[PDB]
């Protein structure tokens, strides 16, 4: 009939002194609510009462309807809050339903409530002190203190999560014959014993909690599978997400949109494509912290399109770890890529989409390479192990690339896998100058004031040309230059520039551009049988004729 | 008995709080390692379980040496190094032999368990607090810190300093030529002897260390180096009998960057012979005054730069450049076009299509290199996006301490390194 348990030593932050947040009017009625409340609390431990020596305070709170029961005690730890120390990271991680391996038997138990149920460090209780008002101002307001994690307080999800792991260890290492995982309130215990054994170490464990005060809510009788695990619907062989609804309204406060966006974090490793719009919002919103109605616009987009990304179930199998893991790209366009992970054809554990970096110059394998590296950590995280890709690219333009790409870069082993639209190289400059190919020197200038500007060039065949342009940069006429000779030029072309700028694009290999200019360079490159690109210093005695321009 | 190593009271630099580094992914296998090992060091008492209220983390990983086959346990303290104090009297108290960048033979050995031995300071302990993820999340990391001087923080070799020269006294009195140097968990040990005799002292030397232990694992392994023969890579031009117009403006391109570096250096000239629209693949005969500027240039060359000489209140840069076929250029400096070493990397190990792995293997070359000429590392600039890198340099590190760097983009200075 006896309990024990070990408490975490808790502090403030340095230089920080508790909190004094004077307690406001509360009704009659309220009053009297939390002086039944505080009564029982106060018979179950959970709280003591205390003199007026303690000057630390916290508002209390009152609300609720009648229908569950009758109202329902909150304390704001706001300023406490602000006032504790940091703790270590809960989170960190989600798990993801594919990651867990075959189980003939599981079961799943709620400790949400367990924390109210853990003892408090004894020397910081008394920062938690909180007032319930007198009647009418006329009796000094009854003082008490938590002597046990306190509901809304910043450690008491870690504290809480470390206390269990605690009491759990005993258990799982001498019944290793069952797997725990504990995620936030969920308790996951799966086997592969027959059920009639699998219930005996449900209710041994049961018991076991129970030896240190931590009860579980009763048997919830219903039809299994599915069995639900934070969310996700555990069958034998497989695990099923029933779809998502997010709220329909057209007023948002910040509350609303940080479970919006805390349930769309967790469905992103589960459904495809995404959102972040509305997390700009969020920055400034509860910038202010205030839990206010913040004016929700263009989130307003990604909201209507996650919800109809969500009105679809996601199905999947498990991990089996006596099978190699398989990942096959395809290339959708506008930057967008989709992948499956599995380890038997058409038996995915994932599925999803990879949208492209944002930036001004970008090239199809510099993205089929950043969706690799993407889905190597996602994999890493999951299953402890990088899968086998399936690209759609050649060994051979794989090869090109790296080879003369001026960057490092790798993909690990994978296999070509033909299925359009497949990866390629459009065009590749020389290494050396092409005999008998026309020579072009092109250069060009622009007025900082006058933003206007001239392109030009001279080749060896006596060929010349100079175009007049308006609204314009150095660094856009360099590029004129560049595009008026590919323009002017037969299928093979030498082309001489002093544009550092120019040749950094270039040596970038870009295949699409945000500079529509660039992009018209990028069309006839293609478009070149041979292209060599020659850099000298401006300003000197090279070109020749660099006064046209 | 009756008397504990006392500890050394450590701090962290004024205003800085401990480390907060997310743990990164890990393999299963990696995992598997550090959960054994951990274990095992739990048991002898050199870390221990922490609660939730021990708010610092450091990343930690596993690498498997070279010839070793064990795992080895590498706590990433870069974080935690930056916001020591550094322990002048004690700590910088490792003054850098200037004498080791000349010796013949330069032998590396792994020392850093001897910091187990000595416990550290109560109030500092929490500030090396690290976690051993799980897969999938599916278990709260293991969390723990250390009670005893960690490998790969700063602050080891500078306490153990002293215990150190003690172990190592009779030794060096015997040996008064022998350059013994300790940079973090490693011990650097040059000498000219003869390769033979060398690997005997090293051994000689490698049983003090065994012998003393009244208070493994990769003690027996050596790195060997022959700083002797290293040696920078000079700008050299072409030499050629005929000489077209591309090959000119390369050249012209190449002094005039070096012109950066050389004040005589002068290319009007040369530049003479590009006035005019010519093909690219056509000969044109150097005028005798060209000859001559060409003669000249050549000749600046071949003496160093003026006005380049380490300064120990800067921090060393390395800048990387992959020139294909497995070759990589690098310089270090610490003002640009200021050069301190520049070197060229061919065949190396991983050339066999892993691109990635060469640049590892480069960037620890490189640094051990500055570590023993100069006594620290240096700040990389590499060639290669961050994704990439990030993903995959764990997989091929075997060094035991780890230099900061960075990621570059696109300068046509590779040609000028060729
Ligand atoms: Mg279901
Ligand atoms: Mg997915
Ligand atoms: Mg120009
Ligand atoms: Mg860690």
């Amino acid at each position: 009939p006896i309990s024990p348990i070990e408490t975490v030593p808790v502090k403030l932050k340095p230089g920080m002194d508790g909190p004094k947040v004077k307690q406001w009017p509360l009704t009659e009625e309220k009053i009297k609510a939390l002086v039944e409340i505080c009564t029982e609390m106060e018979k179950e431990g959970k709280i003591s009462k205390i003199g007026p020596e303690n000057p630390y305070n916290t508002p209390v709170f009152a609300i609720k309807k009648k229908d569950s029961t009758k109202w329902r005690k909150l304390v704001d730890f706001r300023e406490l809050n602000k006032r504790t120390q940091d703790f270590w990271e809960v989170q960190l991680g989600i798990p993801h339903p594919a990651g867990l391996k075959k189980k003939k038997s599981v079961t799943v138990l709620d400790v949400g409530d367990a924390y109210f149920s853990v003892p408090l460090d004894e020397d910081f209780r008394k920062y938690t002190a909180f007032t319930i008002p007198s009647i009418n101002n006329e009796t000094p307001g009854i003082r008490y203190q938590y002597n046990v994690l306190p509901q809304g307080w910043k450690g008491s999800p870690a504290i809480f999560q470390s206390s269990m792991t605690k009491i759990l260890e005993p258990f799982a290492a001498q019944n290793p014959d069952i797997v725990i995982y504990q995620y936030m309130d969920d308790l996951y215990v799966g086997s592969d014993l027959e059920i009639g054994q699998h219930r005996t170490k449900i209710e041994e464990l049961r018991q076991h909690l129970l030896r240190w005060g931590l009860t579980t809510p009763d048997k919830k009788h219903q039809k299994e599978p599915p069995f639900l695990w934070m969310g996700y619907e555990l069958h034998p062989d497989k695990w099923t997400v029933q779809p998502i609804v997010l709220p329909e309204k057209d007023s948002w406060t910040v509350n609303d949109i940080q479970k919006l966006v805390g349930k769309l974090n967790w469905a992103s490793q589960i459904y495809p494509g995404i959102k972040v719009r509305q997390l700009s919002k969020l920055l400034r919103g509860t910038k202010a912290l205030t839990e206010v109605i913040p004016l929700t616009e263009e989130a307003e987009l990604e909201l209507a399109e996650n919800r109809e990304i969500l009105k679809e179930p996601v199905h999947g199998v498990y991990y089996d770890p006596s099978k190699d893991l398989i990942a096959e790209i395809q290339k959708q366009g506008q930057g967008q890529w989709t992948y499956q992970i599995y380890q038997e054809p058409f038996k995915n554990l994932k599925t999803g989409k990879y949208a492209r970096m944002r930036g001004a110059h970008t090239n199809d394998v510099k993205q089929l390479t950043e969706a690799v590296q993407k889905i190597t950590t996602e994999s890493i995280v999951i299953w402890g192990k990088t899968p086998k890709f399936k690209l759609p690219i050649q060994k051979e333009t794989w090869e090109t690339w790296w080879t003369e790409y001026w960057q490092a870069t790798w993909i690990p082993e994978w296999e070509f896998v033909n299925t359009p639209p497949l990866v390629k190289l459009w065009y590749q400059l020389e290494k050396e100058p092409i005999v008998g190919a026309e020579t072009f020197y092109v250069d060009g200038a622009a007025n900082r004031e006058t933003k206007l500007g001239k392109a030009g060039y001279v080749t060896n065949k006596g060929r010349q040309k100079v175009v007049p342009l308006t609204n314009t940069t150095n660094q856009k006429t360099e590029l004129q230059a560049i595009y008026l000779a590919l323009q002017d030029s037969g299928l093979e072309v030498n082309i001489v520039t002093d544009s550092q700028y120019a040749l950094g694009i270039i040596q970038a290999q870009p295949d699409k551009s945000e500079s529509e200019l660039v992009n018209q360079i990028i069309e006839q490159l293609i478009k070149k049988e041979k292209v060599y690109l020659a850099w000298v210093p401006a300003h000197k005695g090279i070109g020749g004729n660099e006064q046209v321009d | 008995p009756i008397s504990p190593i006392e500890t050394v009271p450590v701090k962290l630099k004024p205003g800085m709080d401990g480390p907060k580094v997310k743990q990164w992914p890990l393999t299963e296998e990696k995992i598997k390692a550090l959960v054994e090992i951990c274990t095992e060091m739990e048991k002898e008492g050199k870390i221990s379980k922490i609660g939730p209220e021990n708010p610092y983390n450091t990343p930690v990983f596993a690498i498997k040496k070279k010839d070793s086959t064990k795992w080895r346990k590498l706590v990433d303290f870069r974080e935690l190094n930056k916001r020591t104090q550094d322990f002048w009297e004690v700590q910088l108290g490792i003054p850098h032999p200037a004498g080791l960048k000349k010796k013949k033979s330069v032998t590396v050995l792994d020392v850093g368990d001897a910091y187990f031995s000595v416990p550290l300071d109560e109030d500092f302990r929490k500030y090396t607090a690290f976690t051993i993820p799980s897969i999938n999340n599916e278990t709260p990391g293991i969390r723990y810190q250390y009670n005893v001087l960690p490998q790969g923080w700063k602050g080891s070799p500078a306490i153990f300093q002293s215990s150190m020269t003690k172990i190592l006294e009779p030794f060096k009195k015997q040996n008064p030529d022998i350059v013994i140097y300790q940079y973090m968990d490693d011990l650097y040990v040059g000498s000219d002897l003869e390769i033979g005799q060398h690997r005997t002292k090293i051994e000689e030397l490698r049983q003090h260390l065994l012998r003393w232990g009244l208070t493994p694992p990769f003690l027996w392994m050596g790195y060997e180096l022959h700083p002797d023969k290293w040696t920078v890579q000079p700008i050299v031009l072409p030499e050629k009998d005929s000489w077209t117009v591309n090959d000119i403006q390369k050249l012209v391109g190449k002094l005039n960057w070096a012109s950066q570096i050389y004040p005589g250096i002068k290319v009007r000239q040369l530049s003479k012979l590009l006035r005019g629209t010519k093909a690219l693949t056509e000969v044109i005969p150097l005028t005798e005054e060209a000859e001559l500027e060409l003669a000249e240039n050549r000749e600046i060359l071949k003496e160093p730069v003026h006005g380049v000489y380490y300064d120990p209140s800067k921090d060393l840069i390395a800048e990387i450049q992959k020139q294909g076929q497995g070759q990589w250029t690098y310089q270090i400096y610490q003002e640009p076009f200021k050069n301190l070493k520049t070197g060229k990397y061919a065949r190396m190990r991983g050339a066999h299509t892993n691109d990635v792995k060469q640049l590892t293997e480069a960037v620890q070359k490189i640094t051990t290199e500055s570590i023993v000429i100069w006594g620290k590392t240096p700040k990389f600039k590499l060639p290669i996006q961050k994704e990439t890198w990030e993903t995959w340099w764990t997989e091929y590190w075997q060094a035991t301490w780890i230099p900061e760097w960075e990621f570059v983009n696109t300068p046509p200075l590779v040609k000028l390194w060729y």
